[PDB]
């Protein structure tokens, strides 16, 4: 009917009478702030810490939990649903963390269907203007299709290194900003890949199969240790903090950094290609939204908490040692695709210095958080070794 | 220094006013009685990508409403 | 030079080779099964197109609280009963929600094949939608409903009520502790395919019976995205079908699985539905038998039998001491009704006739009981009385089940009357059927939950509620009342003066 | 004195644990907190309502100290008690794999737990041993789950039935 | 109060039931669908045409209208609100265009919002990346500052060209069209100051002042010939099609296009500027946008028209003569900022080729479409002797 079977509270007359009559004259508290026993990281507590700070039903003995007793039901063995048995490192309150950028999902997804939106835009506008024609055919169907292709699997890896941290971290926000740090990675594998489906579209022979720079991930040379650091890093660290703070401030601050920014985005203009920037230009920013999440977490949160700042630089520094070395070795491998390029490309000289910023903005970002001594001149001339 | 930063609206409004450039027939095309000082200012400093995002952020509920709960 | 572009299924067509063999590629997780390593997912998406959908549903959904719904007042004009009752509704989702993040990651590990953890994945993040959207409903009612108390502050205030307990095995540790694939069954095929699908759009059907149009609003979004979960739930069962493991554990996990759920939500969401409203939809009887006997344990697992899935052994069972699980319970829920985060009520007249209509046999039970109570002023502040005492006076011990938690009264039960005790090492349990008693003798350690009256043992009432902030902002008024009427509430001090303290009810085989 | 979250008994805890400041003193009483106050076997249930947040108080110490004394290779690969973590592992994984049935498996498996959980064992090996232990006392247990009918079920758990009730 | 003191129809008891005993058994007609008798371009009609298509009041003595009667209040003299003596084009219909991209208000600002809110985020990302390090500093204080800086004006002059179209276009749809193709030349041009305003943030040293841009646009020699063509489609144009027509079908697609994408798009990638690209993305995004809607209305509306094909061809190749000249020589003068660049950044053999590329995609999308005999090795000829 017109009026439809089903009558609502709100709407219905009768209904609406007897839910109007039954109501107080005023609420029965004025305290409408939903999240008000939550110590606010700013001025006033906001939208983002409302919605997710105590999500997570964490009882006392979890370092900040409001609960009390242990898990309804665990695992076979006794493995409680989450314990502070799953990372080395410890704290005075595992919701102390605050994503500076606050994301919460609605924002992270608004954010995000805004680039998918304007990338369709861009491509087609891109595709119509015809710029593709002053592109260099070898930088395209080699350094493309091949190498930056290549990369694809890295940061898929990089990716799937955060499953176990998605389950085992610690609270609510530390979990929200892990699993965002980990999706982006996804999303940007999926841009690359995305790229050379597009060339495939107008460049007449361009094949957008995955073998080519599946094989040269699997069985290449240039970026064999860079393979066999992310298969390190994804599958032998069961330690969900290790995973995330290697991952960012070690193996991606400089490995990571110096591929998409210092060979790639520094090169692909000098070949007629506007194309792979655009898409290295949300990797970055992506990149460095994520770098905020990881300093507050482990340098504002761990590295200074109240209580365990000594052992947890201790720890990280351990780690940034253990991880720094095979992140060499993924540079100096790396060094060897400068080889391929045609002649009077770059120098040693330009090479040196791009590296030499990486390693400099490492040191400023993260080493230096933790007091961890870091040599500038014995990391890159370790790497040097690669042309 | 790279501290992360940007431009909002009004910074680039600031400038907007000298825009417009002085040329012979840099005049109105339609009739009028009266003269328009060439130096007026407007109170709102917007630029269209500002303007945009401010409308479109009153679109959403006004269509989320409608075809949402308004609709139900 | 024709305007071109790229879409969604014409990338994800190459994930499935985004992973490559190597050593230590393999789960972190302890399984009996093996996930095949070339699964496939139904829907074909990429992190960019799944964020443009889930956007799009935000804008409605924001746009319409934030305006007209607003305009309209609808956080207000919602019966009192009801906005009591989406204090728990919503926040105990909410972390069914918030668990089931932690879970779809665990699969997301388990899962080999790139488009099966690509599948786990997008759950992965739908289940911080939910996480966020169940939050914002207790935030949006706080904010401008007639009773934010509760809604404010259940992340906390929960912890002082048993209820929360049995919502923490069956939506938080079911979901992420034992088997990836046990966890697997507890989530998708039995939780969010045998109840949280229905139930979702039920809250909804509930809801707008007595005024509240957040809840549609918020749950109709939610429900968008659960035919995911459902995909996901039916493909683990194909990625483990080859394996010969599967013919051995499959229908021992999904059974548990059942047993596990429906031991909580059989009597707790007619609970919720029937008593925690003034308009009625339809009764939990006739429901619960179309979403759990039918549409599911017929319909849907059904379906899965070419996966060598059966129906659970436990069925029967579920059915027979389902009839009268919720009813059995509210008398237990009101009689400890200070140790709750929110409001309840007692039925009125009109409600009475409706009961006993539909369920025969309710009045002369717990009908006449509700009117004992409420002649002595339960309802009143005044009257130095709480239920609890009556069943004391009465000698009817009430225990909580060591593995689900769930709180019951053998000894007046009108469904199952069943009581199991042992002692071990020291220690005493209590069981109230024969599947959680098997669970726990099998499997001691995963089951050592302390139970409330364990943990508040030798403690007075106002103690345990004022420790564990169960007041108003007036540091006086407590936030559970025995009746939803806004004057002559109940005070620290009233429950304080009952002098009533707790005792281990199992102590007494001794 | 009495509380939920706050009482005496804890507070008798944290003081104690304040006076170790050897990583040998500190690891070997945590050990023994263990056996002594965690899993159903447990030597007593005295501090069950205060155990789980007073063993983690008791682990902060022993991963302070054991930061502190230890060297790099060492925080990663030894125990609190100076055994090779990787050794430990792949021994304990031997005698599970070489468990006759699921009651000596869980019995390897729920005594892994209380020797070697962090901070003894490093994270990383104990976690890794989690997953291969709890895998095989899956296959154990769960295999003819059923068969077994309670009364006698109750016997071989070894419970000591102190009272039944059943109108069907 | 809890409740309001003002009661609601939808919800107060005693008013909804007054309201609901008032409602027919059904609706009193089934055809639901507001802008039915509007004939759809496509298989059906879109939610961009019921909320366009007729909005404008015209009467049947203006092509397609569907109203009858004189205006109520015209100008002194006598001149119509709207009329066919606004422009010498003339078709069947004024109503017949439409926007291949369908936009009305809401989907556009949406667009260019989202735009927006990811420029904010990629400036952020790009500050903090450090990545105007690599940029060689002549680039900037010269080529940008100075050279694109001085760009803004050209298409803000562009953008004021629209200002009589806003008020004389014949239909809705070509209105909203119009409107829109000029609100994107404004933000481009403020997206040019943005850039300037952002590097001056970032660059200890750099002015944002438009003082030096607006120098060398005014009293400068490479936009001179620029500058006068625009001063001229803008000011000296009084024929609202003339003006879109020449605007987008000639000068911004030969100029426009060569500046943009030939010079600055170009070579801006050689000298480790990878911002300046990101702006030249949303513009070129925004062209090519603008394109679709320019062929729709001048050539598969009126050029194409059933009646006055012939009629209409022969006007725009006459504007397209008159418009393909001071075009030319604007395109000559910008060569003068070649002998500006370092040694050896792009030679003759390049500047040629780009030139020629811009010629034929013009040939190509435009001048055919109405017939127009283009000689490119003519054209570009004429430009090359602007090389110093
Ligand atoms: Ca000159
Ligand atoms: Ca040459
Ligand atoms: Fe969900
Ligand atoms: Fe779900």
């Amino acid at each position: 009917s017109m009026l439809g079977e089903r009558r609502r509270g709100l709407t219905d007359p009768e209904m609406a009478a007897v839910i109007l009559k039954a109501l107080p004259e005023a609420p029965l508290d004025g305290n409408n702030k939903m999240g008000y026993f939550v110590t606010p990281r700013w001025k006033r507590l906001t939208e983002y810490e409302a919605l997710t700070v105590y999500a997570q039903p964490n009882a006392d003995w979890i370092a900040g939990g409001l609960d009390w007793g242990d898990w309804t039901q665990k695992f076979h063995g006794g493995r409680p649903s989450w314990g502070n048995e799953t990372t080395e490192l410890r704290t005075v309150d595992w919701f102390k963390h605050r994503d500076p950028l606050r994301r919460w999902h609605a924002p992270y997804v608004k954010d995000k269907a805004e680039e998918w939106r304007y990338t369709d835009r861009f491509l087609q506008g891109y595709s119509a203007d015809g710029q593709i024609r002053a592109m260099n055919p070898t930088w395209r169907d080699e350094f493309i299709n091949r190498y930056w292709g290549a990369f694809l699997f890295n940061e898929y890896g990089l990716f799937n290194a955060h499953s176990q941290g998605a389950r085992e971290a610690l609270s609510d926000v530390t979990r929200v900003s892990l699993a965002f740090w980990g999706f982006d990675k996804i999303d940007i594998a999926q841009m690359i890949q995305l790229e050379r489906g597009f060339l495939a579209k107008i460049v007449p022979g361009f094949d957008e199969s995955t073998a080519v720079p599946k094989a040269e991930w699997t069985n290449g040379e240039v970026y064999k240790s860079a393979r066999l650091a992310v298969e390190g890093l994804w599958q032998e660290v069961f330690d969900w903090n290790e995973s995330a703070f290697s991952v960012h401030a070690v193996y991606d601050a400089l490995f990571g950094q110096f591929v998409r920014r210092e060979f790639f985005q520094r090169l692909a203009p000098r070949f007629g290609d506007n194309l792979t920037p655009f898409f290295i230009n949300q990797a970055q920013t992506y990149f460095q939204i994520a770098k905020q999440g990881v300093q507050d977490l482990y340098y504002n949160c761990l590295g200074d908490d109240p209580e365990f700042s000594d052992y947890n630089r201790t720890v990280m520094r351990n780690w940034t040692g253990k991880w720094l070395e095979p992140t060499i070795a993924a540079l100096r491998d790396f060094m060897g695709l400068f080889a391929k390029l045609p002649a009077g490309t770059t120098d040693k000289e330009e090479i040196t210095a791009s590296l030499y910023r990486v390693v400099d903005d490492w040191i400023e970002d993260y080493a230096s958080r933790i007091d961890f001594k870091a040599d500038r001149d014995q990391i890159v001339k370790a790497v040097l070794a690669g042309l | 220094n790279r501290a992360p930063t940007s431009v909002n609206a009004q910074e680039v409004h600031r400038w907007l006013q000298s825009f417009n450039w002085d040329f012979k027939n840099n005049r109105t095309k339609y009739a009028t009685k009266y003269k328009m000082a060439n130096e007026t200012k407007e109170q709102f400093k917007l630029i269209a990508k500002e303007y945009a995002r401010m409308e479109a952020v009153k679109d959403e509920r006004q269509f989320g409403s409608l075809q949402d709960a308004l609709t139900r | 030079r024709a305007p071109t572009s790229v879409n969604a299924q014409e990338v994800h067509r190459w994930l499935q080779s985004f992973n490559w063999d190597f050593k230590n590629n393999r789960t972190k997780y302890a399984t009996k099964y093996k996930m095949a390593n070339e699964t496939k997912e139904q829907f074909k998406l990429i992190a960019k197109e799944y964020a443009r959908m889930e956007a799009v549903k935000d804008e409605r959904q924001f746009g319409s609280l934030q305006d007209a719904l607003t305009r309209l007042n609808a956080g207000v004009r919602v019966h009192p009963k009801w906005n009591e009752t989406m204090k728990v509704v919503s926040n105990f989702l909410e972390v069914g929600e918030y668990n089931a993040i932690a879970a779809t990651g665990m699969l997301w590990d388990s899962a080999q094949a790139a488009e099966q953890k690509n599948g786990y994945l997008a759950q992965v993040l739908d289940e911080i939608r939910h996480t966020h959207q169940c939050a914002y409903v207790n935030y949006y009612f706080a904010k401008n409903g007639q009773d934010p108390a509760g809604h404010n502050d259940a992340r906390r205030t929960r912890t002082i009520g048993p209820l929360w307990k049995g919502m923490k095995r069956v939506f938080s540790d079911g979901f992420i502790s034992g088997d990836a694939v046990e966890c697997s069954l507890n989530l998708q095929l039995v939780g969010e395919a045998c109840f949280t699908n229905p139930l979702i759009v039920a809250v909804t059907e509930w809801a707008a019976a007595n005024g509240d149009e957040i809840t549609p609003t918020v749950f109709l979004s939610i429900e968008t995205d659960e035919l995911r979960h459902m995909a996901n739930g039916y493909q683990t069962v194909v990625s483990i079908a080859n394996d010969p493991a599967s013919a051995k554990y499959l229908n021992t996990d999904l059974n548990n699985a059942f047993w596990t759920q429906q031991k909580y939500f059989t009597p707790v969401l007619g609970m919720l539905f029937e008593y925690g409203s003034k308009f009625k939809v339809e009764p939990w009887v006739k429901t619960w038998d179309r979403w759990v006997y039918e549409d599911w344990g017929g319909i849907w697992i059904g379906r899965l039998g070419k996966y060598g899935v059966e129906s659970p052994r436990s069925l029967k069972d579920a059915k027979q001491d389902a009839y009268w699980a919720h009813h059995d319970l509210y008398l237990l829920a009101y009689a400890l009704w200070p140790t709750g985060f929110f409001r309840l009520a007692l039925p009125d007249q009109e409600e009475m006739e409706w009961f006993e209509a539909n369920y025969p046999g309710w009045y002369d039970h717990y009908g006449k009981i509700y009117e004992e109570w409420r002649a002595r002023g339960c309802e009143d502040p005044s009257s130095g009385f709480i239920p609890l005492m009556w069943f004391i006076e009465n000698n009817h011990p009430i225990y909580i089940d060591r593995v689900s938690q769930v709180p019951f009264c053998p000894s007046l039960a009108k469904g199952a009357s069943t009581l199991r005790v042992h002692e071990y090492n020291g220690e005493m349990h209590t069981f109230s059927d024969q599947w959680g008693e098997r669970m726990w003798l099998a499997e001691p350690e995963r089951y050592e939950c302390q139970n409330i009256f364990e943990q508040y043992e030798g403690r007075e009432l106002s103690e345990v509620i004022a420790e564990l902030h169960g007041l108003r902002s007036d540091g006086k008024t407590l936030i559970a009342q025995p009746h939803v009427r806004g004057d002559k509430l109940w005070t620290l001090d009233d429950i304080k003066r009952l002098n009533c303290v707790f005792k281990n009810p199992v102590k007494a085989f001794n | 004195k009495l509380g939920i979250h706050s009482n005496d008994t804890r507070d008798a805890w944290v003081n104690k644990i304040a006076q170790l400041n050897t990583l040998e003193k500190a690891a070997e009483m945590l050990k023994q907190f263990r056996m002594d106050h965690t899993t159903p076997f447990r030597n007593s249930y005295e501090l069950d309502n205060d155990y789980l947040w007073i063993e983690a108080k008791l682990e902060e110490k022993v991963a302070v100290l054991k930061a502190r004394a230890f060297n790099e290779v060492d925080f990663r690969h030894k125990t609190a008690f100076g055994e090779d973590a990787k050794s430990v592992l792949d021994g304990t994984v031997a005698k599970m794999n070489a468990a006759k049935d699921k009651w000596e498996a869980e019995k390897i498996h729920i005594g892994f737990r209380q020797a070697y959980k962090p901070p003894i064992m490093p994270v990383n090996y104990f976690l890794d041993g989690e997953r291969q232990l709890g895998t095989r006392l899956m296959e154990l247990r769960n295999l003819n789950y059923y068969d077994t009918p309670l009364e006698e079920l109750r016997k071989q758990r070894g419970v000591r039935v102190v009272h039944l009730q059943s109108p069907h």
